[PDB]
């Protein structure tokens, strides 16, 4: 029943597809996830079995000679289906003790038939146009949030430096008070034992002007700290908005890809595909 | 801005002067004035305020204030003016100067060049940073001793190095244009203070030495030849044809113009006790406890759960299965569980890394997404296994990265602490656990092969078949077993090393130890092959060490300058700050000022990027400390670019709702001011440091049509022989857009051109200068007499208009050479753009020169970046040759597709396409080295796979050639005549 099945009708056979398409399907998949494709026309061999083991894609090549397939000489198996279905049941430890794993989870090319069950070609073409427009809308929404995200990140970093620059400026003005306090102790004492309130008036006026300027600089730093908390909240808010759109973008893209895959299958004219996408 | 909250301060501005007696004098002063002027006005007015008795003389004191970067900067150079000071707020404190004044100047100059203060490095508490600063000075002091060894000639070789090609040998078509292997060259000599010009036209062999060229001129030692226009000198004894200026003049067919100058003239211009344990003694499996994450910016309603994805990685390759934590709510991120990895602690390789991320998740279907990420080196820079508890502040996910982990990204904590902070705990066995020495590894290698258990013709041909696979062509498990089985026989074909390295079980100290012994006595390979072993898939210190020593032996300063962009970006993949590659690059940067120029600018351009600020900042410090006299020239460039940033920021932000002529009046007014005139005149071009930029042609400077407001600038060439080469230098400054993709694309075009010229195909490309210098800041070279296709043929609702213009500009018997140059130009750019997959070419993108040379501008996105948001798998053709272009090739024929010229044109495209296909490894390696750059177009190996599809590397040479023909035919709708 199973071994009499053709290689074309097999779920795990994907035909002429690139190694990149195989990598996308096997990315973040469990051990024993697999699919077969046509080999590179440059290199020897007919087909390439690509399976998962230890979070890595293991490429095992299937050779052919005189009606017999296999991984190396001697070629024992009758067909590719017999080779695969054997290692679906039995372990690959038989071939090589390194990769003790079965071909457990076939990446079906009838997987998209579950996601897009509707049969009509024009109906699938219109839904691809609809899903692509939802993707393009969400993508431009994400890009606009990322423009704000980077600009808000930079402006926070500008403000963060300015807080330290305000604090160094306050330190210098506080050091000026320390300079005024210690040197004016002895001099004001000379101008108090002598009658010279004229001099005290314009020294204490100068001391008030210093302390008044410190209050203004401390206010400007205090106002900036509120703007930092204001803008830091905008960064966290934008990041939250992006993290809700992120999962939607993957689901829309993966669905759009599987809809485009279903029309890549049953080959549609590239003119028609570009009209629906645009 | 020049004062925090303001772009430019107005002429009248108040300043709070803080005297050392304790008083505070508010002072009126003009914006243009200097510190010596302000100090004169200060102590004059200080008499009126109290305690002026205690004040000393004006010369005794120095001004001090806070800068934009929160540094207490002391202003020794009192000729500097108020707007150029970069003050935080308008105040100045006078005190008496103290400490080493020689060092404080140099630390400020280095701090201005780098883009952050040197005092920030002093307050770093990581011991790897301070070890680097002290240890890297060994290379700096080694470098300066090399250029001082054969003084003063070796000092002149540093400042004015010989800009030469890699090989003295010439191609056939280059050599055949000479008169029986001779070139006619004009040597000029300056006469007097009157300075009127007289020339001596010579005719001599192409491979003469600069000494021998001088000897022939004295008919019609003790002297040197300089290129007229540039600051470029032929000091070294290379063949005359090997210099790029002379080689370019042969191709262009122009008279080379040199200036005779005295050797003495140029030379005068320049001056508790520890308990250590070995890793292989620890008999235990690896386990890492994930305690808790402080917070993460997640909407409580939308996301279902959050967890910590985790994995042990050797480069991109996971050493074992990725382990997740349990799924917990968003409000309370807390785990406290030992994650068990299926790997033995001894089997952990030297470059093993923990890669982790906090991930959000949304009939049992769910979308997993990365929130934040971070990587840790399991072994630190001193070979010590990480142990105990530590915090890791995670980085933001880059734009478009849909992978749950980020192995390619840099290791270490985010310096920004207002950030998601994952706390984790490693095991603790003793105080220190070390990775073993090479001597101990050799013993285990011999021990391993001892317990284990003729190169045939069929097997020997398989090693050549496997070695011909491209870097990203994945080797099979049979090929892995085969390569490993014949690992001792692989030394005879040393270019197979990268395939052999991927066949090693890196999660197995047995096989790693045996590979270490092979790498130790591996035959060296060509630098272009060795650059493959510097990418993110070869993180092992020995493998990288081998690669660097191949560059030390065989990488010429031509090829180092050629490939410098990729080598700087490769430092991001390095685990540790101190390494062999950074020492190699820094030494070459300090022994060659051409290399050191762009080395500075490539690092300087990414100092905004916090992923590499510390590494690149520390590396720039080492350079700026040791580069000597060129630091002064670089600060003039930096100050010039920073002032151009200020004006464009005002135009983008403040003058957004203003007409373009009103913006010109503002631009001309601010550029006319003396502080702008001093900064933006008399400095070297960052696009080429040989090019001297004199006074601004300020009337001819313009703003461009884009909304980001680029400046079309125009400088005088102050060289006294400028009339021979070029009288003005035009550069396009740009503030809004990222020009790293154009910089890379134009680098590749130059490399593609160089491949074709060496292989016989005379296909003249035009890789114009394009240098990125900051966060979306860059410069672009202006090609003289360059016209877009739109300019020749006016838009409105004829095909032959292009051919008519070209015949007028190149009338007479010269016509045929112009059609040849046009046809050859189109061929290279048709092939180049198809391979690289650049943006779609329209009439504004395509440009043509008067002599007939066609070229492209504004590459932008590439590798078909719009195959996201567009599900198609077809490889599109950007540069489609319409009827307008085919008439020019076919010379006015109506059936232009069925001519001998078009057939001849097709043959060039095929020969050009196969030439790049045969050098596919180089370009794949070059793109692989840029994967950590942060460019949206080069984030993963899936993005680089586009050039494999266009070059058709999984197919035969004849199949790939057949593939190329089909893509041209589908784009041309049958116009591209098929071979049938
Ligand atoms: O490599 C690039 C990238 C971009 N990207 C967008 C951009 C950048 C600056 C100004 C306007 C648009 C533009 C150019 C670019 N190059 C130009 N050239 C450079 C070569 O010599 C002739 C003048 C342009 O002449 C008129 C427009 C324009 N745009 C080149």
């Amino acid at each position: 029943m199973n071994n009499n099945m053709s290689l074309q009708d097999a779920e795990w056979y994907w035909g002429d597809i690139s190694r990149e398409e195989v990598n996308e399907k096997l990315r973040d998949t469990a051990d024993g996830t697999f699919l077969v494709r046509d080999a590179s026309t440059k290199m020897h061999g007919d087909y390439t079995l690509t399976l998962r083991k230890g979070g890595n894609n293991k490429l095992i090549k299937i050779f052919h000679r005189d009606g017999k397939y296999g991984f190396s000489d001697p070629l024992t198996f009758s067909s590719v289906v017999e080779l695969i279905n054997h290692y679906r049941n039995e372990s690959l430890a038989q071939y090589n003790p390194k990769l003790d794993v079965k071909l457990l989870y076939p990446v079906s090319k009838y997987q998209q038939d579950q996601v897009v069950k509707e049969d009509n070609i024009e109906a699938v073409g219109k839904k691809l146009h609809e899903y692509n427009t939802q993707f393009q809308e969400k993508s431009r929404e994400y890009d606009r949030l990322y423009e704000e995200y980077t600009r808000t990140s930079q402006e926070i970093q500008m403000k963060r430096t300015a807080i330290e620059a305000f604090n160094e400026t306050i330190k210098i003005f506080e050091e000026q008070c320390q300079t005024q306090e210690r040197y004016s102790k002895e001099y004001i004492e000379k101008f108090k034992r002598e009658g010279n309130e004229k001099e005290i008036q314009r020294i204490m006026h100068n001391y008030d002007k210093l302390k008044s300027r410190i209050s203004e600089i401390i206010d400007s730093r205090r106002r900036l700290e509120e703007d930092l908390k204001k803008q830091a909240a905008e960064y966290r808010e934008i990041d939250k908005r992006m993290n809700s759109i992120k999962p939607d973008l993957i689901q829309l893209r993966k669905t759009r890809d599987q809809y485009l895959m279903w029309l890549t299958q049953k080959g549609v004219r590239q003119k028609k595909l570009n009209e629906w996408l645009g | 801005g020049e004062l925090w909250g303001i772009h430019l301060m107005p002429p009248r501005i108040l300043v709070e002067c803080l005297l050392p007696n304790g008083m505070i004098v508010t002072l009126e002063c003009l914006r243009e004035a200097t510190l010596i002027t302000i100090k004169h006005e200060l102590f004059k007015e200080a008499r009126k305020y109290p305690l002026h008795q205690l004040l000393q003389d004006e010369s005794s004191y120095i001004f001090v204030s806070v800068t934009q970067e929160a540094e207490r900067e002391e202003f020794f150079d009192e000729t500097r003016r108020l707007c150029d000071l970069r003050l935080f707020q308008p105040f100045l404190k006078v005190i008496e100067p103290v400490g080493n004044r020689e060092e404080k100047i140099l630390n400020r100059e280095i701090g201005f060049a780098i883009g952050m203060p040197v005092c920030e490095f002093d307050m770093v508490k990581d011991p790897e940073v301070q070890d680097f600063r002290r240890n890297i000075l060994n290379v700096c002091k080694e470098a300066v001793d090399l250029r001082d060894l054969n003084s003063p000639h070796s000092r002149a070789m540093y400042v004015y190095p010989p800009n030469v090609e890699s090989s003295p040998e010439l191609p056939k078509h280059i050599y055949n244009k000479l008169d029986k292997g001779q070139i006619i060259v004009v040597i000029w000599v300056i006469v007097s203070p009157n300075n009127d010009k007289q020339k001596y036209t010579l005719k001599i062999n192409h491979d003469c030495v600069p000494e021998q060229v001088i000897a022939e001129a004295i008919r019609k030692g003790k002297y040197i030849l300089k290129v007229c226009g540039c600051d470029e000198y032929f000091l070294e004894k290379y063949p005359l044809s090997q210099y790029k200026y002379i080689r370019s003049c042969i191709m262009l067919g122009r008279m080379p113009n040199l200036m005779l100058m005295a050797k003495e003239s140029l030379y005068s211009q320049l001056p508790g006790e520890t308990s250590t344990k070995s890793l292989w003694v620890i008999n235990s499996a690896l386990r890492i406890k994930i305690l808790c994450a402080t917070y993460v910016n997640v909407n409580i309603r939308d996301i279902d759960k959050i967890y910590v994805r985790t994995g042990i990685y050797h480069g991109g390759e996971p050493l074992c299965d990725n382990v997740n934590t349990q799924r917990v709510p968003c409000s309370n991120p807390r785990w406290n569980e030992w994650l068990n990895y299926d790997i033995y602690i001894p089997d952990l390789p030297r470059a093993a890394r923990l890669c982790l991320s906090i991930c959000s998740v949304k009939g049992a279907k769910e979308e997993h997404c990365p929130l934040a990420w971070g990587n840790i080196n399991l072994f630190d820079y001193t070979d010590t296994l990480v142990s105990g508890k530590m915090a890791l502040n995670l980085w933001p996910v880059p734009h478009g990265l849909e992978d749950l982990l980020n192995p390619i990204g840099v290791t270490g904590s985010n310096p920004n602490k207002e950030t998601p902070c994952l706390e984790l705990e490693f095991d603790w066995f003793s105080s220190v656990v070390k990775f073993p020495d090479m001597s101990v590894i050799e013993e285990h290698a011999n021990w391993s092969v001892s317990r284990e258990a003729e190169l045939r013709e069929n097997d020997k041909e398989q090693l050549k078949a496997i070695s011909t696979r491209d870097p990203l062509s994945e080797i099979t498990e049979q090929e892995k077993d085969f390569l490993w089985s014949h690992r001792h026989y692989c030394v005879t074909i040393p270019e197979i090393l990268p395939k052999l390295l991927l066949s090693v079980k890196w999660n197995s100290r047995d096989e790693v130890a045996q590979m270490y012994c092979l790498v130790k006595d591996w035959p060296p390979i060509k630098p272009e092959q060795a650059m493959e072993l510097l990418d993110c898939n070869y993180p092992d210190p020995m493998v990288r060490g081998f690669a660097v020593r191949c560059l030390e032996k065989y990488l010429t300063d031509d090829k180092l300058s050629q490939y410098l962009i990729q080598l700087v970006q490769v430092l991001k993949y390095e685990q540790y700050l101190d390494n062999l590659l950074v020492r190699f690059l820094l030494k070459k940067a300090l022994t060659n000022q051409r290399i050191g120029h762009f080395f500075f600018w490539h690092l300087k351009s990414e100092m905004h990027n916090k992923t590499v600020s510390q590494r690149f900042g520390l590396l720039l410090e080492s350079y700026c400390r040791a580069c000597g006299m060129y630091l002064k020239h670089l600060n003039r460039q930096v100050e010039a670019m920073e002032k151009l940033i200020n004006l464009t920021d005002i135009l983008k932000q403040e003058k957004k709702d203003e007409t373009q002529k009103v913006q010109m009046k503002f631009l001309v007014e601010q550029m006319r001011r003396p502080d702008f005139m001093d900064a933006l005149q008399g400095f070297l071009s960052p696009l080429n440091p040989a090019h001297q930029l004199g006074n601004l042609r300020l009337e001819e400077c313009r703003i461009m049509s884009s909304a980001k407001r680029p400046l079309w600038l125009n400088w005088e060439n102050p060289d006294i022989m400028s009339e021979l080469l070029f009288q003005n230098n035009e550069i396009i400054f740009k503030n809004g857009d990222d020009l790293r993709q154009d910089m890379l694309t134009l680098q590749i075009i130059r490399i593609m051109e160089n491949i074709w010229q060496n292989q016989g195909l005379d296909l003249r490309m035009l890789p114009y200068g394009c240098l990125s210098i900051g966060d979306c800041v860059g410069l672009i070279e202006v090609v003289r007499n360059s016209h877009t296709i739109m300019q020749i043929q006016c838009k409105g609702g004829n095909s032959h208009t292009l051919h008519q213009w070209l015949k007028d500009k190149n009338k007479g018997e010269i016509y045929d050479a112009a059609i040849d140059l046009f046809t050859r130009s189109c061929a290279g750019y048709c092939v180049a753009t198809f391979i690289l997959g650049i943006g779609d070419r329209h009439n504004s993108n395509i440009m043509v020169k008067d002599d007939g040379q066609l070229f492209h501008i504004d590459f932008g996105h590439f590798l078909d970046h719009k195959k996201k948001k567009f599900g198609y798998k077809r490889e599109r053709v950007p540069f489609v040759l319409t009827q307008d272009f085919l008439i020019v090739i076919s010379k006015g024929a109506q059936e232009c597709t069925k001519t001998r010229e078009f057939e001849r044109f097709q043959e060039m495209c095929y020969k050009a396409y196969l030439a790049i296909r045969q050098h596919a490894n180089l370009f794949i390696n070059l793109f692989s080295m840029m994967l950590g750059s942060g460019m949206p177009e080069l984030q993963s190996f899936d993005d680089i796979a586009y050039i494999r599809k266009t070059l058709a590397l999984d197919k035969t040479e004849q199949e790939a050639l057949e593939y190329f023909m089909k893509q041209m035919n589908d784009a041309h709708h049958g116009g591209w005549t098929t071979k049938m």
